[PDB]
């Protein structure tokens, strides 16, 4: 029970003003959350578009 | 979001890969992320949305003030203290106008930087480039002016360049 | 006044001071929590010379091992697309001169 | 015989060093009883000062005093300017400030004529 | 400046070590002589691998000092190792937790330190760098193996030499799950995280069979 | 909740010389005609719990003996499924 | 500490002070304490070797070179027990120590609380404010004119006297009050 | 959105709620050592998912 | 901490204890009121022994000025209980 | 939060079955521990790749002449 | 600028008028309240000042000033309320009346838009001053004090008042508007390098620079605690305007006058904070601190950059506050124990542990702690001053470790350590002491999250 | 290492400088002079943005180690096939580098005896 309580009045109540904050209000102006690029690999797809990605040149494998 | 102008703003059209699983083994991320979204993210949107309707409930509206244009310094008279003081206020205005430009073009360039990676020193060419020009620019109008800076100031400042550089042309010409 | 006697009750215990007692002109430059004058088990010149040698000594040391350094028997790491010009600063309109690597 | 200890002013002799207390003589007794017979008499008056009942102060301290004023305010009365004193005084407090005004001038000389001459590199050099 | 500085603290805290009574000036001595091999790692182009020592040290050397503090307050607040001495017996979980963290100190294979301290070893060794900060460097390490040595033999293997009221008590469930939540972690971290991060620097797959051994000979 | 059980102290006769370090000791001091006074003050640091030691490197080896078996059966049970 | 001091040491306390030291370094150097026994034993028969000379000149001009000998092999980093003025916890408890006279302060609705304790303190104040006037006295007549010659102070001679200058030796705080 | 964010935050913030309530009732009993160590124990697991993320 | 409250028969026991472990003295002879010079026949440098081990079985260190001139186990747990503040 | 254990005054002092188990299991891990990953990754220590002889290769790989053409 | 010089005029006759045992009461509620009102003149624009009409006007260098003027005057007046209990009535209202008075010359002082004006209330600000220091003062000294703090300014200020009628007879106007729109180079010259001296050493004097500094140990260790707050956080801070309003008239001189002082202020900071580390009397100590930090405020204004201005407003306010604090507890003390000597009381934090924190945030405002208001003005010089030269950051570097050392220093030596033992008659802290230190330091750590406030005209 | 004790104790011009190196003309040994292949090309060596030190001749066993990596996420010890494949690579990579110190040294040693040889000529 006192967990219970824990983890709602010190994670959920703090982690809810956080999201709002960040979902409503900085990220209302730009550039205020910057993320990195994702990495692309060849071979992959992308969900905006739907092109695949080339494969490489088939490199001569041994060992 | 439309809360700023994209083009003032640029950025790549963000393309990300697809999950493709290699394995049968279930990812903890996933799941996690299904649980934050339930837990956090549905009672924060009923909350904005809740907000939102009653601030379209009351709906008012504030405007961008718009200023006209003076006479500047190099057509007032040498004691005219009116012009002198309109020709100051505007000077004043634009020079804090350029302060925020410069703001903008650094702005896109830490935004650059972070965003391309390990990459960035060449994906990132065009923001420092535009940087460049813009901070050569401002030096040269606004550089060693002092704390008691003025419209005065940055004339004469303008007029020294200007004699310099015809000098310099009259002799390259006349080499 | 560090040096004085940890044993004996003195009035004031922590600066080691007694009512009435004559102050020395600079009690504040000893007052337990500043510099001390207390004797130590090896002389003043020794140690000074024992630390200002092993100081210089490592400090010779240093400056002979940046002369003589230590590596590996190899070459230099080589780099495909002209030591990577294009991702290494950059200027693609000027045509580097191409270097190119040697296959043993 | 061992390696001696040779006492400095940050390192001082050891009192089981000091061939001072291996020179006992008679004059030596006295002055040391009559040392801790004044040391005795300090102790008793502060002692009967602070047990009293009845008294509820700080209790005045005459050697705090006396230190306290001869560091403060018994300095310039018992100035004499003298040779001594008038070079420490002219060195610690002129040398200093024209050493930093060479080092300064010096340094902004080099900087206004690297300037003028144009090869300085203030590239991003924006705020001041 | 970076490599030199680091090689010379690492040197001079180990060697300062080797001599000392209190426990806790040991450990802190070896913190120091850490510290410095972290800097020595930077000096030589690989900040990845000292940000990696970082997070190994970060255990070991929390539960090394949390075991001294056990030792410390069983013995009425007595922090000298002259005054303590059978505790392999009388106090067996600090015993064995002091033990791993010794171990894991020195670069254990396949322990918690191993995954740093023996690739740093590799790193300074096939490198261009000062022949006298890397011969401080293999000192240094033979110099924490020795006072590890010096901190076990002076605390736990000999006869006691505390005073006869006998107080050893590790009976407290708050003590040994805080010691036992860091030996876990000083026992698997290193496996466990070096396999979860990406690759960062150019590996040395190739070495002379006596440079690949060096820091276990030298300790 | 204090410690508040009287204890009471062992006998004073138990502790003797014989069968430790302190015995060689005082052999080695009447071999100059000296006597150690203090020596049954001692005794009780070799005579329980005490009286047997471990080595450096056997202290190192705690857990050896346990976590070889186990590495043997784990060793075994890996052979034994992976030859299927 | 509670003893007063002499105007100076005798040759006997010196000597003394020199043993203890000198076992104490030793035992120091030697840290087990079967080796410690045996030279401790070989330090005693090397101190009581000159028990019995008589002459005073060379009885100090040993303890001369002893102290020489003791300052050349002093182990400089020796065994201190932790309250001892260079142990790890000399003044560790020294913040805890609040004066009696504190109590004085306190608010009546702290003395609310514990009635008994402030009851029995009022009698001790009482018992001080009579004592203090019969002890002043007794030691205006027991001192020699012209002054205390040592810092030592005499019991109680009457019946219901008490010893001069006791409250703030009997009001110690603790040694660990908190 | 992107849980990274708000969890980055939220692990620096519920590490400050105790440092609020030292004024509070809870700082005046026994039971504040255990609320603080509970806290730091919480705000751990937290941060344990951005690093999910991250890998 | 977790030290048991340490009292006065405790004292004059390890006291003693000590005392009886020391060859020099009859465990017969000696008793609580028994003198060092006189009652048992010592030397001021088996008193200073005597201190140490004092001080090596109570953990702490008696200085040198009260130790000199504690000649009867009784004063020697008398100081110990004055030191340490021992009420019963 | 623990039980009580007296003092012994120089005796061996009392211990807990639950301590000793614990300890000899911990010890028992971190050894199970270390042998199973040298039988699995040996190669961390002792090294996979061979280092090549410098002097044993030929100078016809190397581009080396008889000493008489350039 | 009236709706603020009109009701602390009327504080006069509501202090004249009231109840013998309604003074303190009625002067701090309406002081509080012409503070409130008062907070409005913080609303600036970036544009050139809040011109009310041809005698006062308002700028974002002046307005700061203004507030911390208001906001002293209640503080003053419940640290005076405890040392002023068993004096007369008529005495108490003129105790009160003068604090008024000085609350009104500096309010005209900063807001004045003629030269001659502010000079006029900038030497009116000295009467009050002298009559409290010599009058309600507690030592013998205290007359010696006050003529010091007397020539000192003036041998400073009779060269100014010349040159300004000088200006007017050339330039025609002493209007500082006009002056500013008006402004032309001074030519380098014999006469021009006097007017130079002339128009600057006055300023120079009431910093204090290093060298003409005799004056401030005295006034400050000899004056009552109210004057000590005012002449710690007001007056010193007259001198740093002054030069920050004149300077505009003597370029481009200050290229090259501004070297010996320069150099006074940077190694002067130096020895200044050195005499901290020895030092026997706290209020000496915290004054020679205070003059530390002028001499870093003078270097910011010669320097003549954004940056220095910018952190030469924001370290005055700070420094204002801080030293004003620091007195406030060192009075504390001393009216229990009636010394005024470091080491007398000792280890204060085992019998005043919340006093003991005030002591603790006090010394770290001093320390400039980040990201205290003190630190920011700080940091902001030390940048300018490395533009200026580079190597200047070797003493702005020294100085600041000995900051640190002599500030934790007075936090050791009287909270820590043992209690002295014969002391007893240290009562528990009142409500009045603790609301005092309160409000001493509620308004630093506010004004933090509002840097722009404090930040001067060039922001 | 003996490379040091020979250029540090030994002669000094007998030995390659490694900064300096390699000082011989590559077609000095033999005219073939086959160029190293690269695999990855530079875009998707860009966009897997490796690092600018990882961007070396086995960067496509790095990227598919990297893809390995992401794709099988919680079974960090799914993909240990292509690790053994970069190292391999990189091993041959430190091999090529090994032979080209030799064949300097080798070189250099034949340039210093026809030097000795001209000289005995020339003295004779
Ligand atoms: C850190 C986050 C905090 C978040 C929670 C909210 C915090 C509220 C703080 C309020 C402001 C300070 C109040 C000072 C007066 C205290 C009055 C008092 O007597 O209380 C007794 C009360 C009851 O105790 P008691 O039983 O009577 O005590 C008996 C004894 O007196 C024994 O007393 P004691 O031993 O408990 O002494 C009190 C205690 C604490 O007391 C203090 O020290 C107070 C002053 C601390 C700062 C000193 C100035 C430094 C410059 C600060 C400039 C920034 C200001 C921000 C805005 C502030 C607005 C007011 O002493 C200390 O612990 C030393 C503090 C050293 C702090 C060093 C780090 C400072 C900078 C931290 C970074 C801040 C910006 C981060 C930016 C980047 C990330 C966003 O105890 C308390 O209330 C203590 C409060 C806990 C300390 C808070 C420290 C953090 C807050 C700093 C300022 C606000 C930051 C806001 C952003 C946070 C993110
Ligand atoms: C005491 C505590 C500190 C108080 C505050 C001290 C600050 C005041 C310091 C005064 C600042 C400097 C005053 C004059 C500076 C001008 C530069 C000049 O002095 O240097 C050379 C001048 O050379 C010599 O200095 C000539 C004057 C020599 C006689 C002056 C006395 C020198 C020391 C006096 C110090 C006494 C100060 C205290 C008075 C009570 C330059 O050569 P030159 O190009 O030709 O002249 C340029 C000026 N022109 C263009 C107008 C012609
Ligand atoms: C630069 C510093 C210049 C010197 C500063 C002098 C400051 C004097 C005022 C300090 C107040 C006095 C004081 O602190 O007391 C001394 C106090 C007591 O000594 P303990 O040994 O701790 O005694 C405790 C047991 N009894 O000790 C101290 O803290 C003083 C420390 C002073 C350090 C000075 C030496 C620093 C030299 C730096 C050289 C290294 C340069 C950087 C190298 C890195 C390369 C990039
Ligand atoms: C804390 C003590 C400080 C004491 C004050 C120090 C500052 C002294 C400044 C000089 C004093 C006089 C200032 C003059 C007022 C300005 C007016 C002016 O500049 O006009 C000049 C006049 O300038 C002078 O005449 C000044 C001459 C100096 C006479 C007084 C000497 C005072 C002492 C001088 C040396 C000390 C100055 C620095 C002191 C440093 C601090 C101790 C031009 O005159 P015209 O003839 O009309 O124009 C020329 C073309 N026909
Ligand atoms: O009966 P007591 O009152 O106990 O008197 C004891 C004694 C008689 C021995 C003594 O007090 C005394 O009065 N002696 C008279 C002569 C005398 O003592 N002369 C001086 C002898 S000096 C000495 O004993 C030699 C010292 C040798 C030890 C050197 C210590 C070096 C140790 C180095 C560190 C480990």
């Amino acid at each position: 029970y006192r967990h219970s309580i824990f983890a709602v009045t010190h994670v959920l109540i703090p982690v809810w003003i956080i999201h709002y904050y960040l979902k409503y209000h900085v990220t209302a102006k730009p550039y205020t959350v910057v993320e990195r690029k994702p990495r692309i690999f060849p071979g992959d797809t992308i969900l905006e578009t739907g092109e695949v990605i080339p494969l490489m040149k088939e490199f001569p494998d041994q060992h | 979001p439309d809360s700023w102008d994209k083009d003032v703003y640029p950025e790549p059209p963000r393309r990300t890969p697809a999950p493709a699983p290699q394995t049968s083994l279930p990812n903890p991320v996933t799941y996690l992320t299904k649980i934050f979204d339930l837990l956090v993210d549905r009672p924060v949107t009923l909350a904005r949305e809740f907000i939102e309707q009653q601030h379209a409930k009351n709906r008012y509206y504030y405007y961008h003030r718009e200023f006209r244009r003076v006479p500047d310094i190099t057509e007032c008279e040498e004691k005219d203290i009116l012009c002198m003081f309109e020709a100051e206020m505007q000077w004043r205005r634009d020079y804090k106008v350029d302060q925020e430009i410069v703001n903008i073009i650094q702005e896109r360039l830490k935004a650059c930087q972070q965003r391309e990676g390990e990459s960035y020193r060449q994906n990132c060419a065009k923001e420092l480039e535009q940087f460049t020009q813009v901070s050569k620019a401002f030096q040269d109008r606004y550089s060693d002016l002092g704390a008691h800076y003025s419209a005065r100031k940055c004339l004469a400042k303008q007029k020294q360049r200007m004699l310099a550089e015809r000098k310099a042309a009259k002799e390259a010409a006349a080499a | 006044q560090q040096e004085r006697d940890p044993w004996y009750d003195w009035d004031h215990p922590d600066l080691r001071l007694n009512w009435g007692e004559p102050i020395h002109w600079d009690l504040d430059m000893y007052i337990r929590n500043r510099v001390d004058t207390s004797p130590t088990p090896v002389s003043w010149n020794t140690m000074c010379k024992h630390l200002f040698g092993f100081v210089a000594f490592m400090l010779f040391m240093f400056w002979v091992g940046e002369i003589y350094p230590s590596y590996q028997p190899v070459g230099p790491k080589q780099y495909p697309y002209n030591d990577l010009y294009l991702e290494r600063g950059g200027d693609p309109t000027k045509e580097p001169e191409p270097v190119v690597h040697y296959e043993i | 015989s061992f390696p001696k200890y040779k006492p400095s002013r940050l390192a001082t002799l050891p009192a089981t060093l000091d061939p001072a207390e291996y020179d006992i003589s008679p004059e030596t007794r006295k002055a040391q009883a009559e040392r801790l017979a004044i040391r005795s008499r300090l102790k008793r008056e502060y002692l009967l000062q602070y047990n009293d009942p009845n008294r509820l102060g700080v209790i005045e301290d005459p050697a705090l005093i006396r230190w306290t004023y001869a560091r403060s305010a018994n300095i310039y009365p018992n100035f004499r300017p003298t040779p001594k004193t008038s070079l420490l005084g002219a060195l610690f407090g002129i040398g200093p400030l024209f050493f930093w005004y060479y080092v300064f001038k010096t340094d902004r000389d080099k900087k206004e004529k690297l300037i003028q001459e144009g090869k300085l590199d203030q590239t991003f050099n924006i705020s001041y | 400046m970076t490599l030199c500085l680091g090689a010379i603290t690492t040197l001079f805290t180990a060697l300062c070590a080797i001599t000392q009574n209190d426990i806790k000036k040991i450990v802190a001595f070896s913190t120091s002589s850490q510290l410095g091999l972290m800097m020595v790692t930077i000096g030589i182009n690989q900040p990845h691998l000292a940000f990696l020592h970082i997070c190994m040290h970060a255990f070991f050397k929390a539960m090394l000092f949390m075991c001294s503090g056990s030792i410390i307050h069983s013995l009425n607040d007595e922090q000298d190792i002259r005054k303590m001495g059978g505790l392999y017996k009388a106090m067996p979980f600090t015993t064995t937790a002091l033990i791993i963290g010794s171990l894991a100190l020195t670069g254990m294979p396949y322990l918690t330190g191993f995954y740093s301290k023996d690739l740093i070893i590799e790193a300074v060794n096939m490198s261009y760098t000062n022949a006298w900060a890397l011969l401080m460097t293999l000192i240094a390490t033979s110099l924490t193996a020795a006072y590890s040595t010096r901190i076990i033999f002076f605390a736990f293997l000999g006869k006691p030499r505390f005073p006869p009221l006998v107080l050893i008590n590790e009976n407290n469930p708050l003590l040994i799950n805080s010691i036992k939540r860091l030996l876990i972690g000083s026992i698997f971290a290193g496996f466990i995280i070096s396999n979860n991060i990406p690759p960062m620097t150019v590996p040395n797959t190739t070495m002379p069979l006596y440079m690949k051994m060096t820091a276990l000979i030298v300790t | 909740e204090h410690g508040h059980s009287k204890m009471e102290l062992p006998d004073y006769k138990q502790w003797k010389i014989e069968g430790t370090p302190l015995e060689t000791v005082q052999e080695k001091l009447a071999a100059r005609g000296l006597r150690d006074p203090w020596g049954r003050n001692e005794a009780w640091r070799y005579s329980g719990g005490f009286a047997n030691n471990v080595s450096f490197v056997g202290a190192l080896l705690k857990g050896f003996k346990w976590g070889f078996a186990a590495f043997v059966v784990a060793v075994g049970a890996e052979y034994y499924l992976e030859s299927q | 500490a509670f003893s007063a001091p002499a105007a100076y040491l005798t040759h006997q306390q010196k000597v003394l002070r020199l043993y203890k030291r000198a076992l104490r370094h030793l035992e120091s150097w030697c840290v087990h304490r079967d080796k410690y026994r045996y030279f401790a034993c070989l330090m005693r028969a090397r101190f009581d070797e000159h028990k019995n000379e008589k002459d005073m000149v060379k009885a100090t001009q040993l303890l001369r070179q002893a102290e020489e000998e003791f300052w050349y092999g002093q182990h400089p980093q020796p065994y201190i027990f932790p309250e001892s003025p260079g142990g790890t916890s000399y003044e560790r408890y020294e913040c805890y120590k609040v004066p009696e006279w504190c109590l004085d302060d306190w608010h009546p609705s702290e003395k609310a609380m514990y009635p008994d304790y402030f009851a029995k303190r009022e009698q001790w104040k009482r018992l001080r404010r009579e004592s203090w006037e019969r002890e002043v006295k007794q030691l205006q007549e027991e001192t020699p004119p012209g002054g205390p010659r040592t810092e030592a102070l005499p019991p109680a001679r009457k019946e219901g006297d008490l010893p001069p200058l006791w409250w703030h030796i009997v009001t110690r705080p603790r040694e660990r009050p908190m | 959105m992107n849980p990274f964010a708000s969890l980055t935050l939220t692990t620096l913030t519920i590490l400050t709620i105790p440092i609020m309530m030292s004024n509070s009732n809870i700082y005046k009993t026994n039971l504040y050592p255990n609320y603080v160590k509970t806290t730091v124990s919480y705000a751990f697991t937290l941060s344990l998912v951005p690093l999910l993320m991250f890998m | 901490s977790d030290a048991p409250p340490l009292t006065l028969e405790a004292i004059k026991d390890r006291v003693l204890y000590v005392l009886k472990l020391y060859d020099k003295i009859d465990p017969e002879k000696l008793s609580v009121n028994s003198h060092f010079m006189k009652d048992l026949g010592l030397d001021s440098l088996d008193q200073v022994e005597i201190i140490m081990a004092m001080e090596d079985e109570f953990g702490f260190e008696i200085p040198d000025i009260d130790a000199e001139k504690l000649m009867c186990p009784q004063e020697i747990v008398d100081y110990i209980a004055d030191k340490k503040d021992v009420y019963e | 939060g623990g039980v009580h254990i007296e003092p012994r005054y120089r005796q061996f002092p009392q211990l807990t079955r639950s301590q000793l188990i614990q300890a000899e299991f911990f010890s028992a891990t971190m050894w199970f521990w270390i042998l199973w990953r040298f039988w699995h990754d040996s190669d961390a220590v002792l090294g996979h790749f061979p280092y090549p002889d410098p002097s044993q290769w030929t100078d016809e790989e190397l581009g080396i002449l008889p000493d008489d053409e350039d | 600028m009236l709706k603020i010089i009109i009701p602390t005029t009327m504080l006069l006759p509501m202090t004249w008028m009231s109840k013998h045992n309604m003074i303190w009461i009625n002067a701090t509620v309406h002081s509080l309240l012409i503070s409130l009102i008062s907070l409005s003149l913080l609303n600036q624009l970036g544009e050139n000042s809040l011109n009310f009409s041809l005698t006062f006007f308002s700028d974002s260098l002046s307005a700061p000033l203004l507030v911390l003027t208001t906001w002293l005057l209640p503080l003053m007046l419940m640290a005076s309320q405890s040392h002023l209990s068993k004096e007369t009535t008529t005495r108490k209202k003129l105790y009160i009346t003068m604090l008024i008075l000085l609350q009104l010359f500096l309010i005209m002082t900063f807001t004045a838009t003629e030269l001659i004006l502010f000079y006029i209330l900038f030497e009116a600000t000295l009467v009050p001053t002298l009559i409290i220091i010599t009058r309600w003062g507690n030592q013998t000294e205290r007359l010696n004090a006050g003529l010091y703090f007397l020539f000192y300014t003036l041998a400073g200020s009779l060269p100014l008042l010349v040159a300004l009628v000088y200006i007017q007879n050339t330039t025609g106007s002493l209007n500082f508007l006009i002056i500013h729109y008006w402004s032309h180079p001074l030519s380098n010259s014999w006469s021009n390098i006097f007017m130079w001296l002339a128009c600057i050493m006055a300023f120079m004097v009431k910093m204090p620079l290093y060298g003409l500094h005799l004056w401030l140990p005295k006034a400050h260790v000899e004056a009552p605690i109210a004057g000590s707050m005012v002449l710690a956080a007001v007056l010193l801070k007259l001198g740093g305007y002054g030069m920050m309003r004149i300077t505009t008239i003597l370029n481009p001189l200050t290229n090259y006058m501004a070297y010996p002082f320069l150099m006074l202020s940077m190694w002067g900071m130096i020895m200044t904070s050195s005499i901290c580390l020895r030092q026997t009397d706290l209020k000496s100590l915290i004054a020679y601190s205070s003059v530390s930090h002028m001499a870093l405020v003078i270097v910011a204004i010669m320097i003549q950059t954004p940056w220095s201005f910018m952190g030469a407003t924001a370290l005055m306010i700070a420094h204002g506050l801080t030293s004003s604090m620091l007195f406030c507890l060192a009075n504390t003390n001393y009216e229990r124990v009636h010394s005024r000597t470091m080491i007398l009381a000792r280890g204060l934090q085992t019998l005043l542990p919340l006093m003991a924190t005030w002591w603790l945030v006090a010394s770290l405002t001093n320390l400039a702690l980040p990201p205290s208001i003190n630190l920011i003005g700080e940091l902001f010089i030390i940048t300018a001053s490395f533009s200026w030269s580079n190597i200047t950051i070797i003493l702005m570097g020294m100085n600041m470790m000995i900051t640190a050392l002599y500030s934790l220093y007075m936090l050791i030596t009287t909270q820590r350590g043992k209690y002295t033992h014969h002391i007893n008659n240290i009562k528990p802290s009142f409500t009045r002491e603790n609301a005092l230190m309160a409000l001493h330091i509620l308004p630093l750590l506010l004004l933090t999250l509002n840097p722009k406030m404090i930040l001067g005209p060039l922001y | 290492g003996a490379h040091l004790a020979r250029r540090y104790l030994g002669d000094a011009s007998k030995e390659p400088d490694p900064l300096r190196m390699p000082t011989f003309p590559p077609d000095y040994g033999f005219p073939e002079r086959k160029e190293r292949e690269m695999v990855a090309t530079q875009q998707e060596m860009n966009d897997a943005q490796l690092m600018l030190q990882q961007r070396d001749y086995c960067a496509h066993y790095l990227i598919q180690l990297l893809k390995c990596k992401r794709d099988s996420f919680p079974n960090f010890l799914a993909c240990k096939h292509e690790q053994h494949d970069w190292d391999y690579c990189e091993h041959l990579d430190y091999v090529k580098r090994m032979k080209e110190f030799e064949r300097e040294r080798r070189l250099l040693q034949r340039k210093k005896r026809r030097e000795q040889r001209e000289a005995e000529m020339a003295r004779g």
